């Protein structure tokens, strides 16, 4: 019994049960062979976190600015405000800084355990884990990377690229924030519903 | 602007250059590639009358090999350059920049 | 009964009920958007 | 505008096609009682044609010195809309297709009899793969990468 | 290793100057081809050491830059000025004549000679201060000149890209335009119109 998507339905054979968050769930076989299997898991991994960052910061500056205890523009309108660049700039910035950090944990990916120290101080390593859960510096507070632990980076990761897709297809349909979606159907919940957005 | 004269350095710098410059280059790659050859013999060989290359103009007291052939190659040459000299000197075209 | 759904699952009779139900889908798409020389919605 | 044509909103000769037609229309229209249903076919009809002109009208079109709407391949992003983006749609489509019909004939190439499967088709089968087709271009990505789409020395 | 974690090509073991096992469309997989490409990388990375300042140079003092310093010949009686003085020579089919018969007859004396280590590092007369002596210390000034000439290399592609994205410019007036404001001027809007 290691979780069921669809309770009558049985777990894909390659599903092992060893890996976090395995609810016997690729209907579409794109994890049958192995190695798809491991990228898909470091890509579920990235997505689920820049998905969860992503997601409360998009909710909570909304939420915090109708309050009134701050001020922030809409997550969608955040990208057309002045800043101290130009957004080139700021652009050209990420690009060189993910370039490289990128390419480093794609080397982790493909050899692992092969980019683990620091290229220019030779000491302050990293200490060797599982691709995906680098420790050492990564982990400063040192918490134990086990199973609920990485169970629960996996599930809030997933709710939050649910959540993230429901972002912009709402702010599509409704032109508004999300937590101001969520205040309109607080209101009259009946009346206000999908089915009335469109 | 003087025809003798452009055409003359001309002739006279690549019948030069040709003499002490490109010539062991032009020897060792005229001997690499070698005579032309039908069903690997010489053109000769396989019974052309008319594919005997001329052994008589080809020798030179000319210390180094430089013979006739040479004299006509390069002096065409620097003849194709000096009327290209001339030619375009006499032009009057600019272009705008 | 088998049979009989073997003799639906053949060629020419699945061909019919396919392309039958995609000439209904296109048919119905061009009622509620006829014309329509581009992808309007970008 | 682009190629020396002019948007369709502008073009004088395109509001003439569309004053034309509708003109036309209402000819045949003269004909029958307005209560009729030939009447009300006709008036849809017109409905629709002033619809037409006027959504070819909106959505940017250019139009030739003939009144009639060109497009533009070229790539310019004013006109994705003409051929890019319906033309992702359309590969889109055709390689869900293609992976579909290629995963049936993988499914069924180790049977018993093959081409039984091929003359009668394994509905159950087709149903459970139809919709592989959805994901095909990670599907087929990953396959290039894992050497799985190409047969090996043929 | 140029990038951690990539297995090195079978035929570059880190013995040969500047090698960090950099080739990955296997260009060097033929020794032949490898060899020639050491001497051609020199030639490429010394010509450019050499550019480099003369292009710098002349810009930082109140002659034009590496491209107006080239202008002369477009029109027709042009004559060249060297540090402000219009030598007399400095018309173009002079300097053209001279240019091609000099270069043309160094360059070519490169091509009759294979040794083949004489054709990447020759010496001799050209290394009268003799820094060929410790051959760990001129293997060293191997790794000096292939790891500078790379860099030279890599500054004159910015160099002429540069050129292409403002033109008529210089090195240093770029240099100068992100220093007034490095945030708002910057490649990103050359990439970003
Ligand atoms: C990673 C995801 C990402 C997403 C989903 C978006 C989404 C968006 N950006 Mg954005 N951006 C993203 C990354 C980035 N942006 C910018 C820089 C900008 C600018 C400068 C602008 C946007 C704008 C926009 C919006 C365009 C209008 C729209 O879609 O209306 C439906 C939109 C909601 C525009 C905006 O704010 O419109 C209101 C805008 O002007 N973005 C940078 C830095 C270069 C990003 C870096 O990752
Ligand atoms: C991530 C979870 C999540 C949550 C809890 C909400 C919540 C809400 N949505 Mg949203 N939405 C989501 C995901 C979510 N949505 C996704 C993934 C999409 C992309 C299709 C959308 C797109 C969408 C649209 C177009 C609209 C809403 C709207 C709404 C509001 C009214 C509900 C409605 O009208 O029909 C709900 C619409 C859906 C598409 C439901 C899909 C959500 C799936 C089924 C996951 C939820 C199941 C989950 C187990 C039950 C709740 C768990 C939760 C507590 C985490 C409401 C506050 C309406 C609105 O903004 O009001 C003006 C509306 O117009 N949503
Ligand atoms: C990768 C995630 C991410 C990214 C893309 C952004 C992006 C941005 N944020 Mg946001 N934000 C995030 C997560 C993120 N945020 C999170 C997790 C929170 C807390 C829940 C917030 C809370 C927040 C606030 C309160 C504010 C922003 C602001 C901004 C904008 C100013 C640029 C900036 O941050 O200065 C540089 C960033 C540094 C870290 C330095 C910018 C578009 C500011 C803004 O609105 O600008 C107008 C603003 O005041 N953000
Ligand atoms: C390769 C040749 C070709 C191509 C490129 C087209 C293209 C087109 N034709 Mg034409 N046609 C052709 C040959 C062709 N036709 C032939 C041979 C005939 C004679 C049988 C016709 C007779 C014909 C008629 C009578 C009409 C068209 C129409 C159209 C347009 C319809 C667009 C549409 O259906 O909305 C959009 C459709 C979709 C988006 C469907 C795809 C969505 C799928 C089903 C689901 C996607 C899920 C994600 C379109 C631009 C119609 C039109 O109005 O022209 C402007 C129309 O009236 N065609
Ligand atoms: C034409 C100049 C040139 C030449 C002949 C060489 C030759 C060589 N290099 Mg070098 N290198 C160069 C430029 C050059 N390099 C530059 C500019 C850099 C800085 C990025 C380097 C940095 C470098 C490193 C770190 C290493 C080498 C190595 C090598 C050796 C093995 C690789 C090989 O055989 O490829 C042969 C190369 C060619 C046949 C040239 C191909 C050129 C193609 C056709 C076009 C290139 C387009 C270019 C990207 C344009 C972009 C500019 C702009 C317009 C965007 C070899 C002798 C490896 C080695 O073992 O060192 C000995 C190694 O470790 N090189
Ligand atoms: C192979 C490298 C190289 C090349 C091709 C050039 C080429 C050129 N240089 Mg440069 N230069 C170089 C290296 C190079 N230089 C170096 C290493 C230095 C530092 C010592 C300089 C410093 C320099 C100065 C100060 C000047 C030039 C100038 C010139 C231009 C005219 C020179 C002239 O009038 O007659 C030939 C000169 C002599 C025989 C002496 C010419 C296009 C001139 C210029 O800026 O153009 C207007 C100028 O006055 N150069
Ligand atoms: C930092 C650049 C650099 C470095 C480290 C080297 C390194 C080396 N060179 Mg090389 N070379 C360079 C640039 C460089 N070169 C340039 C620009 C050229 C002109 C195209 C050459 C052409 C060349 C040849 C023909 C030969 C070498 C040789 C050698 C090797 C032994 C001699 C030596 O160590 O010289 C020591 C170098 C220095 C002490 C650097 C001095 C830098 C000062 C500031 C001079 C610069 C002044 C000015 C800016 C430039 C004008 C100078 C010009 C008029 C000559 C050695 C590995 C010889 C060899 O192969 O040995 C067997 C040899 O045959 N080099
Ligand atoms: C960031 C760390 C770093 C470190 C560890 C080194 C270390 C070294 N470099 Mg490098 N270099 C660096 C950055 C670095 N460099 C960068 C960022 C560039 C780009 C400009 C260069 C370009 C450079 C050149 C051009 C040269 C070196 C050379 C050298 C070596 C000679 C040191 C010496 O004085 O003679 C002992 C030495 C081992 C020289 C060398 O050949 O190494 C032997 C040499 O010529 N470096
Ligand atoms: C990365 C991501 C979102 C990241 C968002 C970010 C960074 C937001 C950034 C910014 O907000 C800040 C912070 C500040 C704002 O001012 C500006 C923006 C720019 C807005 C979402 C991923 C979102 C990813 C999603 C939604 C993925 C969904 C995948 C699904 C459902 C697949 C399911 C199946 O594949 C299985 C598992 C098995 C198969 O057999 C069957 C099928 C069904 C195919
Ligand atoms: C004896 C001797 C000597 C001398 C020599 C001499 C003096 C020489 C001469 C030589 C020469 C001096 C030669 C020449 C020339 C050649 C040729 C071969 C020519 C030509 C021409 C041509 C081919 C032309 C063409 C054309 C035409 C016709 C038309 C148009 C224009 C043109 C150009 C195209 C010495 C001392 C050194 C040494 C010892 C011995
Ligand atoms: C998904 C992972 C990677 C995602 C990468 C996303 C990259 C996004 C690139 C955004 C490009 C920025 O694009 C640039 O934005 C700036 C900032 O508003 C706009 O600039 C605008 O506002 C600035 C504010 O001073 C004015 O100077 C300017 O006149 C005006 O146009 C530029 O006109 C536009 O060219």
């Amino acid at each position: 019994k290691k979780g069921e998507w669809l309770p009558g339905l049985a777990s894909p054979g390659y599903l092992t049960g060893s890996l976090p968050g395995d609810n016997g769930f690729d209907p579409l076989g794109l994890a049958e062979d192995p190695e798809n299997l491991k990228w898909f898991v470091q890509a579920e991994l990235v997505n689920g976190r820049w998905a969860m960052l992503g997601v409360a910061g998009m909710l909570l500056p909304e939420v915090f600015t109708s309050i009134g205890i701050i001020n922030v523009p809409k997550w969608y309108d955040a990208g057309k405000e002045e800043y101290f660049a130009s957004s080139s700039t700021l652009f050209v910035i990420e690009f060189i800084l993910f370039h490289y950090v990128e390419i480093r944990r794609w080397q982790d990916i493909k050899n692992p355990g092969s980019v683990n120290q620091d290229p220019i101080f030779k000491q302050y390593s990293l200490p060797a884990g599982e691709v995906g859960y680098p420790g050492g510096i990564f982990n400063p507070l040192n918490f134990a990377p086990t199973l609920e632990a990485k169970e629960k980076e996996i599930a809030n990761g997933r709710l939050a690229m649910l959540a993230f897709l429901g972002f912009i297809i709402q702010h599509n349909v409704t032109g508004k924030g999300p937590f101001d979606n969520l205040l309109q159907h607080i209101s009259d919940p009946w009346h206000n519903t999908i089915v009335q957005t469109l | 602007l003087n025809p003798s004269l452009v055409i003359s350095l001309s002739t006279g710098l690549s019948l030069f250059l040709g003499r002490f410059v490109f010539f062991n280059f032009q020897r060792e790659n005229v001997a690499k590639q070698g005579l032309p050859e039908q069903n690997g013999v010489t053109h000769f060989e396989a019974g052309d009358t008319r594919a005997k290359e001329y052994v008589s103009l080809l020798k030179s007291n000319d210390p180094v090999g430089f013979n006739i052939v040479d004299v006509l190659a390069w002096g065409s040459i620097g003849h194709i350059v000096a009327y290209y000299i001339l030619a375009t000197s006499s032009n009057g075209y600019d272009p705008k920049f | 009964m088998r049979d009989l759904k073997t003799y639906l699952s053949v060629a020419p009779v699945a061909s019919t009920l396919w392309f039958a139900a995609l000439a209904g889908l296109l048919i119905e798409i061009n009622r509620f958007f006829p014309d329509a020389l581009t992808f309007p919605f970008f | 505008d682009i190629a020396g044509l002019t948007p369709c909103k502008d073009s004088k000769q395109f509001a003439k096609r569309e004053k034309q037609s509708i003109k036309k229309l209402e000819s045949s229209l003269k004909l029958y009682a307005p209560d009729s249903a030939p009447a009300l076919a006709i008036n849809a009809t017109i409905e629709k044609t002033k619809r037409r002109f006027d959504n070819y009208g909106k959505q940017g079109l250019l139009c030739g010195a003939d009144g009639l709407p060109h497009l533009i391949v070229s790539g310019d992003q004013r006109h994705w809309g003409e051929f890019i983006t319906p033309g992702i749609l359309f590969l889109y489509i055709a390689g869900w297709i293609g992976w579909v019909g290629r995963s049936y004939l993988i499914a069924i190439r180790d049977d018993k009899k093959p081409t039984q499967k091929e003359i009668i088709i394994d509905v159950p089968l087709a149903t459970r793969l139809v919709f592989r087709g959805f994901s095909w271009p990670i599907a087929a990505y990953r396959e290039l990468l894992n050497g799985e789409l190409v047969a090996k020395d043929v | 290793d140029w990038m951690p974690g990539q297995p090195r090509p079978s035929y570059l073991d880190g013995s040969a100057p500047g090698d960090f096992g950099f080739d990955p469309l296997r260009l060097g997989e033929v020794p032949e081809n490898l060899e020639r490409f050491k001497e051609s990388e020199l030639i490429h990375c010394r010509w450019a050491m050499l550019a480099v300042p003369g292009i710098l140079v002349p810009e930082a003092l109140g002659l034009g830059n590496w491209v107006k310093a080239q202008e002369w010949a477009a029109l027709p009686g042009g004559q060249a000025t060297y540090l402000g003085n219009p030598v007399p020579w400095g018309t173009l089919p002079t300097i053209l004549v001279i240019e091609f018969l000099s270069i043309a007859f160094v360059e070519h004396q490169r091509s009759m000679e294979k040794d083949p280590e004489k054709k990447k590092y020759p010496g001799g007369a050209f290394d009268p201060l003799g820094y060929s002596k410790d051959p760990k210390k001129f293997h060293e000034y191997k790794i000096k000149e292939v790891k500078n000439g790379r860099l030279a290399l890599l500054a004159f592609v910015g160099i002429c890209v540069q050129q292409s994205a403002y033109p008529g410019t210089g090195p240093l007036e770029n240099l100068a335009t992100h220093l007034a404001d490095p945030w708002h001027n910057t490649i990103g809007n050359v990439l970003i119109p």
